RNA sequence: AUAAGUGCUGAAAGCAUCUAAGCAUGAAGCCCCCCUCAAGAUGAGAUUUCCCAUUCCGCAAGGAAGUAAGAUCCCUGAAAG
RNA sequence: GGCACCUCGAUGUCGGCUCAUCGCAUCCUGGGGCUGUAGUCGGUCCCAAGGGUUGGGCUGUUCGCCCAUUAAAGCGGUACGCGAGCUGGGUUCAGAACGUCGUGAGACAGUUCGGUCCCUAUCCGUCGCGGGCGCAGGAAAUUUGAGAGGAGCUGUCCUUAG
């Protein structure tokens, strides 16, 4: 029941690096990031060993140190093996494509709508029916999830748009 | 008789930087400064002031939650509408203003009170236009 | 962004090659001249100065005549400045002309308004005017001025006054045909300011 | 006159409340003042002044 | 959304927040939702 | 850049959480882009160019008296009044 | 409405015309939550004061009802905004009349016909236009932009698409 008490791991050859004034860095087989913290929460680099350790008790350094393990967890997780989040949409005629580095999407909207992933953010068309988004980092792969689901969120009668993976969705009688 | 002085003013040119120095204090220190209150020869009519300059205004701080909250207003005396701006602005284009109306705020209403004002000098960056003044960087005290 | 600097000559209509008949402005502009490449580095900014029409020695003072010099040219009676052109686009001195325009632009054009002279209410701000009947005393005021309670009349209520002389802009012009034998433009629709007065064509910014 | 012994005071280390209550522990000192103004324009006495009180304040 | 200044857990699945300043409830049942003033 | 709203990440409080640390998005609203005025902005700004730094007096504090460039008076007018 | 505090050595009262200008507790337009929101259309609530927010019949009337529209035909403050700006149709004078009360002169928030609306702008203020001086020489132009002002509203139809 402390999060941020715990401790991580350096699984295989995970460059955990600490900077000048408690900025990190790591450069794992994914690929490369980096962070920055405030200076209170004491992170010690130590072989397949790393610390996280608050000064005082009390709320905001509580919350914070919390956060700083359950994002450096996050971090080193998703540079050493890369994560994803899936949308399956639904529709009778709804498209899912690619067109190059770029995403095209079909819907109901009389025109189609592009997308462009810049941020070392990968999309694929798995099938015309599902598209599922790749990424290191999970903050930037949930927020380009949301971007795509923002483009139709579905409704409550048919169910429509996008679907996050597994998206229970409200059902309302359509008489 | 205590010596009203007049005639025998010598002016220093003083700097500070107000990178790490919260306005409120560092302006309410400054006026007195700017006007003369500093010298031991002080006269209420004579403007024994000292000019200053102002470094890095565009490094000043707030506290609290005032870089969103406080109302730079302003109004025109065209029909009523009002004109307004934050306090976070302005560090962006325009920083001396903000020392310009906290000083002027400051120091005495009248027209004496705008010949002390004369002698502010706000600046952004850390550059005078001029050096020839010998100006010498003076902290400030609290 | 293009312009040239003319005088407004007179107002006709012309077919546009359809059977639509068009009213049309007919301006004159000799080959304009560029006298000073105002650039950033020293004037804050980078503009154009150019003149127009010419000025007989008689009129032209030496300060004017010793500025003409660099560019070696004719006193230039009327000249103004142009911003958001390429400064390398134009060496100082070199004309314009006026085939830098063609037909089919868009063009907004700008120019002082014809003069008017002391307007009253109803003239100068179109607003309507009391009864002329039913013994109404009040024919053709300009309206009370206003409220009670802030004890005087605020700022911008509309009196009469001056009329004309102010720069006007209009935008979206059309250059129905250019002439530049005779040096001339033919813009499509009316252009503010009276007949032979200055008027200054630049390309749409829309 | 305080406007004045205030400045000399700052300008010595010693803010014009904690002079004058020196001066009054340090002795009775029924100079005052306007001629501590005038000592303030002759300052070295001003100082030779201060000084005092801000030995025997503590 | 409601907004009223008696702000309660309608029910059991509702949860009370405290957020920028302003409490609200959260409640998968949409019709639940509210915000004080 | 924001309002309401929707959010991604994430603890406080192993969960959950649009939040306290971060990151977004989002109105005929706000600040610009559009048009006009604007250096009396006494903080009187900048650039291009012309005149040159004479004669008199206390020699000098500084005065006066002809001029340089350029204007004015006066006169013919209006596209201005 | 209660009180009588300023004004009875006089502060002009309803409605309309002219001119506006402000608040937002929003009538339309913009952006959203929920809905007993299938969709076109709606109801409720939140942000939103930028702009717009109609012509006639009746009545002195505002207010109302009605006709025809529009996206809508907002609610209020400004001495129930505005008479040294206008109007005088009503209340509020003197004439006369009907009903009623009064023995009577006469009286009616009962009615009806008629019934003098003064002023050369001194100072602030507002809209325009001049002269003087300052801008550590004197001139002729071109300009930066602090900082002000204006606009900043919307329908219908074709298509997407039956």
């Amino acid at each position: 029941s402390r999060v941020g008490k715990k401790l991580l791991e350096i699984p295989s050859d995970v460059t955990v690096t600490l900077n000048d004034n408690n900025t990190v860095a790591v450069k794992g087989p994914k690929g490369e990031l980096t962070r920055t913290f405030h200076p209170d929460m004491e992170i010690k680099v130590e072989d397949n060993v790393l610390t996280v350790a608050r000064p005082s008790d009390q709320k905001e350094h509580r919350a914070l140190h919390g956060t700083t393990r359950s994002l450096l967890g996050n971090m080193v997780e998703g540079v050493s093996k890369g994560f994803e989040r899936g949308l399956e949409l639904v529709g009778v005629g709804y498209r899912a494509s690619k067109s190059g580095n770029k995403l095209v999407l079909n819907v109901g909207y009389s025109h189609p709508v592009e997308i462009v992933p810049e941020e070392g953010i990968e999309i694929e068309v798995p099938s015309q029916t599902k598209v599922v988004v790749k990424g290191t980092d999970k903050e930037r792969v949930g927020a380009i999830a949301a971007n795509i689901r923002a483009v139709r969120s579905p409704e409550p009668y048919k169910g429509k748009g996008i679907r996050y993976e597994g998206e229970v969705v409200r059902r309302k009688e359509g008489k | 008789t205590p010596m009203a002085n007049a005639s025998t003013i010598e002016r220093k040119w003083l700097v500070v930087d107000a990178a790490g120095k919260t306005l409120g204090r560092l302006s309410s220190e400054v006026a007195a400064i700017l006007r003369g209150k500093h010298k031991p020869t002080y006269t209420p009519h004579v403007d024994t002031g000292d000019h200053v300059i102002i470094i890095n205004a565009e490094k000043i701080e707030l506290t609290g939650k005032k870089l969103t909250d406080k109302i730079y207003y302003r109004h025109t005396q065209h029909p009523g509408g009002l004109k307004s701006r934050t306090a976070l602005e302005m560090r962006t284009n325009y920083p001396e203003k903000m020392l310009e109306l906290a000083i002027k705020g400051m120091l005495p209403k009248g027209s004496l009170g705008r010949q002390m004002f004369k002698k502010l000098n706000v600046y952004r960056g850390s550059e005078h236009p001029h050096e020839a003044q010998k100006p010498e960087v003076y902290e400030l005290r609290g | 962004t293009k312009g040239i600097l003319g005088r407004k000559i007179g107002m006709t209509q012309v077919f546009a090659e359809n059977g639509d008949l068009i009213p049309v402005t007919v301006i004159e502009a000799a080959p304009n001249v560029v006298l000073q490449k105002k650039t950033a580095e020293n004037d804050g900014y980078e503009a154009i100065q150019l003149g127009f029409d010419d000025k007989r020695e008689k009129l032209s003072n030496k300060p004017e005549k010793g500025h003409v010099a660099k560019a070696e040219t004719a006193p230039k009676r009327f000249v103004k400045e142009l911003r958001g052109v390429e400064m390398d686009a134009y060496e100082v001195g070199q004309e314009v002309k006026v085939e830098i325009f063609s037909a089919g632009e868009i063009v907004d054009v700008t120019g002082v308004s014809k003069g008017k002279g002391f307007q009253g209410a109803i003239k100068r701000h179109g607003q309507s005017r009391g009864p002329m009947s039913h013994g109404s005393r009040y024919h053709r005021r300009p309206g009370s001025m206003g409220p009670v309670d802030p004890n005087r009349v605020f700022k911008g209520k509309l009196l009469p006054g001056r009329m004309g002389g102010e720069q006007i802009t209009v935008q979206n012009l059309e250059i129905v045909k250019v002439d530049a034998e005779r040096n001339l433009l033919l813009i499509k629709g009316n252009v503010p300011g009276a007949k032979k007065s200055l008027i200054t064509v630049k390309s749409a910014v829309k | 006159w305080i406007t004045r012994i205030n400045a000399a005071a700052r300008m010595n280390g010693l803010s014009y409340s904690r002079l004058m209550h020196g001066l009054k522990l340090s002795g009775i000192e029924v100079n005052r003042k306007m001629l501590a103004d005038l000592a303030v324009n002759d300052l070295t006495a001003f100082n030779q002044l201060a000084d005092a009180a801000k030995a025997q304040l503590n | 959304m409601k907004v009223r200044p008696s702000v309660k857990p309608i029910c059991e699945k509702c949860k009370v927040i405290r957020r920028k300043g302003k409490v609200m409830v959260i409640c998968e049942n949409p019709k639940h939702k509210q915000k004080q003033g």
